């Protein structure tokens, strides 16, 4: 996986499981959750009211599925 | 059949009604035009007239013809807003737009709308009419 | 005292396209529908967009300005239908038989079935404002009259757009000019209230006066004078009033005593037309006047002379309250929710009083004669005066989240009243549970022995009786109040207390309102729930800021829904759930308040007088007896007169039974957000997203559920627009079926 | 006894659902009920949720609407 | 008159099927709660997070399902 | 010329020593009621009660 | 009382811990992520409930977890 | 426990009998300057020159005066120490129980609260049935 | 002048202006053939 990747999500308990996001970094440190995916869509986050979620989340490189 | 229901020409009940339909518009013949309107329908003992949906083409008017009516001009709308929302999805600022419409965009969109169900078989015959089931986001299973 | 910014802003298009320019959390665009329902609810929360005081206040003017050119519009709306949509022409010819009808109905789906027979052969919905007895007492003759006042209402209310464009946009001033709020009361008491009441009694004495005497002697309107003839030639209001001839003169050496002419203390009404005389109006007016004036110079201001807020409040000290009021000034004139907490508590308990006034002392003439105009208007301003008074619990709870800081007031009213907010609120949970006990638990009592057959047993007039003791005795002494106690006043104030069954047109205006045990009863229903409504907006006044459950309330804010499930579940500890809950209870006691109102004027007032001289009501005296059951509330009153609103189907009434049924769905319909919670929502909706993504027609701008501050709102917003549309209806549909 | 049995019969269909979501939330083993009739139960819940919205929506907004229709004219 | 009170009938079975079985299926959790299978069946609510999460469980499905069933009984 | 103090010189109970709670009058009197009255057996008071 | 789960999605962005009221939290050195820290819920007798630290986190779908349980003094905020 | 305490002036919102039958809770704090603070019991105090003692019933009260004593004053009261106090007599010390705040890593605290899985590997009801768990704690 | 514009572009605006024309084209169908039942 590399920068600007479109990716689908199987982790199955994401907000944009089975939804394309581009990847924003990978990290080589030798994390758990190394790989930082960046969605169109904003998630449930938040107070209530509040305008928007997240729209950024940190996933493995075994729950991605490169698309692109 | 249909023995329950008298034709209003032949209905006592009717003529007792008809005799007395108000104006709904300035004009003072809309009562008798109406009553000479519903004067071929079927309609029951208490006067008023009856609508058939069966899909019998001798009562076709009282369903099917506001029913194709419906359909067209709803698919219209359908389509329109559907064909609109895609386009709008390539902007790079999809999310604005729905809250300023681009209104020439929104006119040309709006006036696509005659060859709808034309629309509709070529997108679902080449695919773009429905996604696949694992392409869209979804719910844990 | 007078300094200004100049062009503080540009008039500029340019955000107008851009909504929720206003507030910072809106500025990057809408990522969910959230950013809709928080751009209109953030919209004229002009405290949180910014933390000046001195562009709030002017924010806070030119609303105000646009807010009035609104008014202006709507006021203009009145006239012009009273000008040209109106038997106003001929309703003035023959106020007794036809009636007023303000508004007629295009003919469309055969809804001119609508337009029904009001009278003189015009067809249109009769009104049911009292706009054409208001018109017959300001003097209005023809119908141009009220067209030259809707155009000058249209133009004052360009001038109010012009004037709000004018002072944010090209001069605003500046916050020392808000913050001068003793100069402020001198204008409002001496020049707007003390000036209004000073020239309404100069139009009452020269125009109200004259054409009215002569359409009380019974001249027709297109006999009657301009109301100028009567200024140009002083010598026709010297044939009708005979002080005129004496001139000013008499009033400028204190020769007063020969205007008893036509100022008078007569007090009463006037038994030809049913109002008040406008000759006591027009001296209550110039009284008000004068009074208003003298108060209007008493805040001190750029001369030495007045009398400075902020001494007088530090002056009240005394040992159970302390430091005192030395502290207040800072609060009211740094902070405009206090203010508008006050003014919104005293606006609604003033139109609570002008509702409680103008039923009981009518104004206006001919206003007693219909009983569609009374009731409404009792309705009307009831209904106001309770949603200005739960506005006044909710800015309480703004001001106490957002505007009151403790470091600059402790020890004095404010801080101990936060100080035992715990014996407040017990006490009067102790009331509302008393008053609800022995105010409810009489009517379930007396419901109870009714069905058990033990009617000695009930709380009647003919059992256990309890006499309101303290209401007659006030009535009593009101009754001998114009002999002993108000000399010059020949009649009594009103005949609600007593005197004499005053009929005009063969239709009761005013006679004596006698209280029995179910108007006891009745009474402490009304105590009860108005103590309630107090309990829950005086407790999220009082515990807006903390409690023993959330002890950072002031920190989450006014509208947050909750803490969370944790501490059992702290559902609705916001101020703003307090306001929410006393929209309620609002309701209620306003309900049960004109419910009273309108059973006892149908069965103890209003009715037809015989030329016998006995009176028949509308009712028949239902309340003395059906009133003191609940049984006799929903079979006497709300199934008894609601058979003219559901059988006027077919008819011109038939608008008012469509929307009494829409007010029942309106009803129906709120309890699906007050029952339900977002969680539902939210998976229903995702489905529907997902039928959406199936097909390639998802929005960019994702569908959250409503927050749970929106679903209470809409909730509550929907619940008392069925009950107040079912009650209009009920009430509209009632009183036009008796006359 | 018409209105009391069918209120009886509306408590236990509720009841009847009720169940069902008890068992999906406690007694479901969604590796032993592997593809089954129930494993595809939930495995396309949105689809059917979906389409009971729309038929709810759609029978609602025509009922009412030829009520109001009725009512009005 | 039968017709339609029938559609209206139709109506309430339909609605309250959907929200039994919204809370039915729905009760291993959706979008806005992936795991409701540990908090169990009758929680209250899951904080004001996420937007508001007040009616989640399956229980208030059952709750607002009750309502739907004695208005349509 | 204080007339309310906190509860018995501690201001952090909850409780305000005000001329209803903890005046002379109230102390004399509330402090002689047979639920509160000094050296009775309970058999007594409960009997005046 | 409650107990307080963090999981291993944590980022170490310290939210939960200073969202927290009765600072039942505490952020302890890991190894797992950029941060180099994780939650821990040691005080997990002190939480009453509220869910605060479940609100602010930020990752998808939660790295913190309150699952409300026995209730006791401490948990259910009584001054009484 | 050493401090005298605010000058308030009392107030009904405050240590019912819940302070002297059970654990009731005590904030000390240290201020150079006497200034004015909002206590959650509801009113307004003045803090003491030196060391305060503010005896209140809940541990969030306690700990909503330490987090206003932190923002919302400019020379920041940051050594506030929280105990727990018992009729009995023993005094438990609580909210800063190692030396630094929770926000900040002291690298010697343990990692307790935490599952070694994300939410997704939680185990399911079905698994656990009658075992006396729930499925968080398995 | 490109805010007049994008402000009359608007949802609420464009919204309620839809909803006139569709208003306004039905109440005159109605005020021209005023009862239709059915065909
Ligand atoms: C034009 C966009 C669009 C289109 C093509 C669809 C299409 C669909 N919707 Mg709908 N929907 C939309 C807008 C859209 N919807 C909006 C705005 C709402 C919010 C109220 C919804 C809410 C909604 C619900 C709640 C459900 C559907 C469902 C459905 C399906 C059945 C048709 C139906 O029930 O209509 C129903 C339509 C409505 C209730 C509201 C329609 C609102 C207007 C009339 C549509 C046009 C919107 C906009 C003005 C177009 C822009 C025009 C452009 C020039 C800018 C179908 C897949 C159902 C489903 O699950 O299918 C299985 C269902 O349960 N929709
Ligand atoms: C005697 C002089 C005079 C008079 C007549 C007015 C009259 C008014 N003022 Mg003003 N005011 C004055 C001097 C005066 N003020 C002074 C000297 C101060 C300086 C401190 C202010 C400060 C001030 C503010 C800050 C506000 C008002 C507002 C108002 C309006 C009250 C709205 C209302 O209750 O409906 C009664 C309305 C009318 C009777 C309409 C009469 C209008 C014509 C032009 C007179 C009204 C137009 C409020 C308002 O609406 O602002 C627009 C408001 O926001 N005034
Ligand atoms: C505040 C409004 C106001 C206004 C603008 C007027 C204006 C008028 N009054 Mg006045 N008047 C008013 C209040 C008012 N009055 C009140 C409150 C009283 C009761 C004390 C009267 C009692 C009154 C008398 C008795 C007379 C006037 C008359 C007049 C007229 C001549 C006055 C003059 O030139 O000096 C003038 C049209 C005179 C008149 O009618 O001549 C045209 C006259 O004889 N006035
Ligand atoms: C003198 C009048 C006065 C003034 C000017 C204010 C001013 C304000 N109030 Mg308000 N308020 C008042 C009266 C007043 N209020 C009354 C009488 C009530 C009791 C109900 C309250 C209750 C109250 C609450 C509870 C809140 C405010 C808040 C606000 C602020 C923002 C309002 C906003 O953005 O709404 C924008 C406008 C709307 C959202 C429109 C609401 C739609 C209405 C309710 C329904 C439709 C009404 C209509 C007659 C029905 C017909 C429509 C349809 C059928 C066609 C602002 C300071 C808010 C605030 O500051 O909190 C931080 C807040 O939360 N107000
Ligand atoms: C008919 C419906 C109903 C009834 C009975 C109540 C009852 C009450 N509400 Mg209310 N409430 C209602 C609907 C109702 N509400 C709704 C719809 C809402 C809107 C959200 C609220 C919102 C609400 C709030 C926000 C508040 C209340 C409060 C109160 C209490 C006022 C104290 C009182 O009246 O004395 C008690 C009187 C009664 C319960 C009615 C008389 C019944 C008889 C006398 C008692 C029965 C006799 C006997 C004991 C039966 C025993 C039989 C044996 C077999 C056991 C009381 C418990 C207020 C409160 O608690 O004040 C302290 C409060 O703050 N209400
Ligand atoms: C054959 C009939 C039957 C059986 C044996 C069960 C048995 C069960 N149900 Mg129930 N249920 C049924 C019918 C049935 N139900 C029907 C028809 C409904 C719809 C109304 C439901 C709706 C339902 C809900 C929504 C819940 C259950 C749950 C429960 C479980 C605990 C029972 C409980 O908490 O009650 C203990 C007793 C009470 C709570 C008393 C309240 C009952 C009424 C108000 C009092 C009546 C008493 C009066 C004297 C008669 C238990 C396994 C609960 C559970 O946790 O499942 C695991 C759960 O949350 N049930
Ligand atoms: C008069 C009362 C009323 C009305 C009309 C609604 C209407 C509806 N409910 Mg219901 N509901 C109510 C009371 C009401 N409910 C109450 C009191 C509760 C108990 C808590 C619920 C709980 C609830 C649940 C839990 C659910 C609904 C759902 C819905 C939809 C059902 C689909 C339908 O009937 O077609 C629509 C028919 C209508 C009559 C819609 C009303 C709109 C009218 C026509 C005017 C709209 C035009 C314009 C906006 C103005 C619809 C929006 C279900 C849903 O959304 O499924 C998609 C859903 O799951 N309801
Ligand atoms: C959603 C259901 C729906 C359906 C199927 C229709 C169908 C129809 N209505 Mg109707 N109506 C509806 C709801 C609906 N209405 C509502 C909710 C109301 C209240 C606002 C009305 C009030 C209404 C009036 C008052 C009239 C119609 C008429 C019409 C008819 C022709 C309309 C036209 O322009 O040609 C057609 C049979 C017109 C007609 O000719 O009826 C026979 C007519 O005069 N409707
Ligand atoms: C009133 C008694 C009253 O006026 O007391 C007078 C007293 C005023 O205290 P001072 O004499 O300190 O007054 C100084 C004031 O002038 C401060 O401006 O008010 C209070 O202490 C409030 C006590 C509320 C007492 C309970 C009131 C609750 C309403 C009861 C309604 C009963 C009918
Ligand atoms: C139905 C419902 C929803 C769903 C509501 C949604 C999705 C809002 C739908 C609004 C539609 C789009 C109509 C918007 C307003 C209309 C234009 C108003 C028409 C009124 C005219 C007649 C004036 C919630 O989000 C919710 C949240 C919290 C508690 C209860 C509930 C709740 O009951
Ligand atoms: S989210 Fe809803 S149910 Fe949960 S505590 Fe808040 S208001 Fe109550
Ligand atoms: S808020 Fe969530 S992500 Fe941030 S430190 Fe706490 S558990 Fe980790
Ligand atoms: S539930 Fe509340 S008190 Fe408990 S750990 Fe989370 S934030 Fe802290």
């Amino acid at each position: 996986l590399n920068r600007g990747d479109k990716v689908r999500i199987k982790r199955t308990e994401s907000y944009w499981y089975g939804d394309v996001g581009t990847v924003a970094s990978v990290e080589k440190s030798g994390i758990l959750y190394p790989v930082i995916v960046r969605f169109d869509r904003v998630n449930y986050n938040g107070f209530s009211g509040s305008a928007s979620g997240v729209n950024t989340n940190n996933f493995a490189e075994n729950e991605l599925e490169l698309v692109q | 059949d249909f023995a329950n229901l008298t034709p209003c020409s032949e209905n006592p009940a009717y003529l007792a009604k008809s005799k007395n339909f108000l104006n709904t518009t300035n004009d003072p013949n809309s009562g008798k035009i109406r009553a000479e309107r519903y004067a071929s329908a079927l309609c029951g003992p208490e006067g008023y007239p009856h609508l058939i949906v069966d899909g019998r083409f001798t009562h076709a008017g009282d369903f099917l013809i506001p029913s194709i009516l419906f359909l067209y001009i709803a698919g219209w709308i359908g389509w329109v807003g559907r064909s609109y929302l895609i386009e709008i999805r390539e902007s790079k600022n999809p999310e604005m737009q729905e809250v300023v419409i681009n209104v020439p965009l929104a006119i040309k969109k709006m006036l696509g709308g005659f060859l709808w169900p034309l629309a509709a078989v070529g997108e679902y015959t080449s695919g773009k009419l429905v996604m696949k089931d694992s392409e869209i986001p979804t719910s844990p299973r | 005292k007078v300094s200004v910014d100049n062009n503080p802003v540009p008039t500029s298009f340019e955000k107008w396209g851009k909504p929720g320019h206003f507030d910072r959390t809106l500025a990057r665009g809408p990522k969910t529908t959230t950013w809709i329902w928080n751009l209109h609810a953030n919209a004229h929360d002009f405290d949180s967009q910014t933390s000046d005081l001195e562009d709030v206040s002017r924010k806070i003017f030119s609303a105000h300005f646009g807010h009035l050119a609104v008014v202006f519009v709507w006021l203009s709306g009145m006239y012009f239908h009273g000008a040209k949509f109106s038997n106003y022409e001929g309703w003035l010819a023959d106020p007794t038989h036809i009636k007023p009808s303000a508004q007629v109905v295009w003919p469309i789906v055969g809804q001119g079935i609508l337009n029904g027979d009001v009278g003189g052969g015009f067809h249109g919905i009769q009104i049911t404002s009292g706009l054409f007895y208001l018109w017959r007492a300001s003097g209005f003759t023809d119908s141009y009259q009220l067209y030259c006042t809707a155009i000058g209402g249209l133009v004052m209310a360009a001038l109010m757009l012009f004037a709000g464009w004018f002072h944010y946009h090209v001069k605003a001033p500046k916050l020392e000019w808000f913050q001068n709020v003793e100069s402020m009361m001198n204008h409002h008491l001496a020049g707007l209230l003390g000036l209004g009441s000073l020239g309404w009694a100069g139009h009452q004495i020269h125009v109200s006066m004259p054409i009215n005497k002569l359409l009380d002697a019974g001249v027709a309107p297109k006999d009657i004078p301009l109301p100028h003839e009567f200024i140009l030639e002083p010598s026709k209001m010297a044939e009708l009033y005979p002080s005129f001839a004496q001139g000013l003169t008499p009033f400028f050496t204190l020769n007063w005593g020969v205007y008893s002419d036509f100022l008078t203390f007569k007090g009463g009404l006037n038994p030809v037309t049913g109002g008040l005389w406008l000759s006591d109006t027009a001296h209550h007016h110039l009284a008000i006047a004068v009074l208003f004036i003298i108060a209007g110079h008493m805040y001190r201001t750029n001369w030495g002379i007045g009398h400075s807020m902020k001494e007088i409040l530090e002056a009240h000290k005394g040992p159970f309250t302390g430091e005192g009021h030395k502290g207040l000034y800072e609060i009211l004139t740094t902070s405009w929710h206090a203010q508008l907490a006050i003014n919104l508590a005293l606006l609604g308990s003033l139109t609570i009083i002008v509702a409680q006034h103008m039923y009981a002392m009518p104004p206006y003439p001919y206003q007693a004669i219909d009983y569609a105009t009374q009731l409404s208007l009792f309705t009307h301003h009831m209904w106001i005066g309770g949603f200005l008074i739960v506005g006044a619990g909710a800015h309480g709870a703004i001001f106490m989240v957002r505007d009151y800081d403790p470091a600059k007031n402790v020890n004095n009213l404010l801080d101990r009243m936060l100080r035992h907010r715990d014996a407040i609120i017990s006490h009067l949970n102790w009331v509302c549970i008393f008053l609800g006990f022995h105010s409810f638990g009489l009517y379930i009592h007396n419901d109870t022995m009714r069905a058990l057959g033990r009617p000695q047993d009930m709380f009647s007039d003919t059992a256990i009786q309890l006499q309101p003791i303290f209401a007659q005795w006030v009535q009593h002494l009101h009754t001998l109040a114009p002999g002993a106690t108000a000399p010059n006043a020949l009649a009594t104030a009103s005949y609600a207390f007593g005197g004499e069954t005053i009929a005009v047109a063969g239709k009761v205006a005013m006679m004596p309102i006698t209280l029995g045990t179910a108007d006891f009863m009745v009474h402490h229903i009304h105590a009860f729930t108005i103590h309630v409504t107090a309990l829950i907006l005086l407790k999220g006044v009082l515990y807006a800021r903390s409690s023993r459950l959330v002890p950072d309330k002031a920190n989450l804010g006014f509208r947050f829904p909750c803490d969370g499930p944790g501490r059992g579940g702290t559902c609705q500890v916001s101020g703003w759930d307090h306001v929410f809950l006393g929209l309620f209870w609002m309701y209620n006691s306003l309900s049960i308040v004109i419910f009273h109102f309108s059973w006892k004027m149908q069965s103890d007032v209003w009715g037809t007088v015989s030329p016998d001289g006995s009176v028949t009501h509308v009712t028949l005296g239902n309340f003395a007896q059906s009133a003191i059951t609940i049984n006799g509330w929903l079979r006497d009153f709300l199934w008894a007169q609601a058979a003219n609103v559901i059988n006027s189907y077919g008819s011109a009434l038939s608008a008012y039974g469509i929307m009494f049924l829409a007010g029942h769905f309106v009803f129906a319909f709120s309890l699906m957000f007050l029952f339900s919670g977002r969680g539902y929502w939210q998976e229903l909706i995702e489905s529907i997203v997902w039928a959406h993504n199936k097909l390639n027609v998802a929005p960019a701008i994702q569908p959250r559920a409503l927050s749970i501050i929106q679903g209470r709102a809409v909730g509550v917003a929907h619940y008392l627009l069925g009950g107040i549309v079912t009650t209009w209806a009920f009430f509209l549909a009632r009183s036009l079926s008796i006359g | 006894l018409y209105t009391h049995h069918q209120y009886i019969a509306g408590f236990l269909m509720v009841g009847a659902f009720a169940h069902g979501a008890i068992f999906f939330v406690r007694d479901y083993d969604p590796v032993a009920n592997k593809d089954n009739v129930l494993a595809r139960m939930l495995e396309h819940k949105e689809a059917l949720i979906s389409h009971l919205s729309w038929v709810s929506l759609f029978l609602g907004f025509h009922t009412l609407g030829l009520y109001v229709h009725n009512d009005v004219v | 008159g039968d017709f339609l009170v029938h559609h209206a009938i139709a109506l309430g079975l339909h609605t309250t099927a959907l929200i039994l079985i919204k809370g039915a299926l729905d009760a291993r959790g959706s979008k806005l709660m992936p795991d409701k299978k540990d908090f169990g069946y009758s929680f209250p609510c899951d904080g004001p997070g996420r937007g508001g999460t007040c009616d989640i469980s399956a229980w208030d499905a059952f709750y607002l399902a009750m309502f739907w069933m004695l208005n349509t009984l | 010329n204080q007339v309310v103090q906190a509860y018995n010189g501690d201001p952090f109970v909850g409780h305000l020593s005000t001329p209803i709670s903890d005046s002379a009058f109230t102390r004399t009197f509330i402090g002689n009621l047979p639920a509160y009255r000094k050296g009775l057996s309970p058999i007594l008071r409960g009997l005046e009660v | 009382s409650h107990s307080v789960k963090i999981y291993d999605t944590c980022i170490g962005c310290t939210q939960c811990v200073r969202a927290c009221p009765l600072d039942v939290l505490e952020m302890v050195p890991w190894d797992g992520c950029k941060a180099a820290q994780i939650a821990s819920s040691p005080r997990t007798e002190d939480c009453v409930g509220c869910k605060r630290c479940e609100t602010a986190c930020p990752t998808d779908f939660l790295s913190i977890r309150v699952y409300l349980g026995a209730e006791t003094t401490r948990s259910m905020g009584l001054a009484y | 426990l050493s401090g005298q305490p605010p000058k308030f002036g009392g107030s009904t919102g405050g240590l019912l009998s819940k302070a002297n039958r059970e654990e009731k809770y005590a904030i000390t704090w240290t201020s150079a300057s006497e200034q004015v603070f909002e206590m959650p019991t509801g009113g307004a105090a003045i803090m003491n020159e030196g060391e305060n003692l503010l005896y209140l019933a809940r541990k969030e009260q306690c700990l909503a005066l330490g987090t206003q004593l932190r923002t919302k004053f400019k020379p920041k009261i940051q050594d506030y120490k929280i105990y727990r106090v018992y009729p009995s007599g023993e005094v438990q010390y609580l909210h800063p129980a190692d030396g630094v705040f929770p926000e900040k890593v002291n690298e010697g605290r343990e990692a307790q609260g935490t599952k070694t899985r994300r939410i997704g590997q939680n185990p399911e009801p079905v698994t656990i049935k009658f075992s006396g768990k729930a499925p968080y704690e398995v | 002048m490109d805010g007049l514009k994008s402000f009359l572009s608007t949802a609420p605006v464009m919204i309620m202006a839809l909803l006139t024309f569709t208003a306004g084209i039905l109440i005159e169908f109605n005020r021209f053939y005023p009862d239709l039942l059915f065909h």
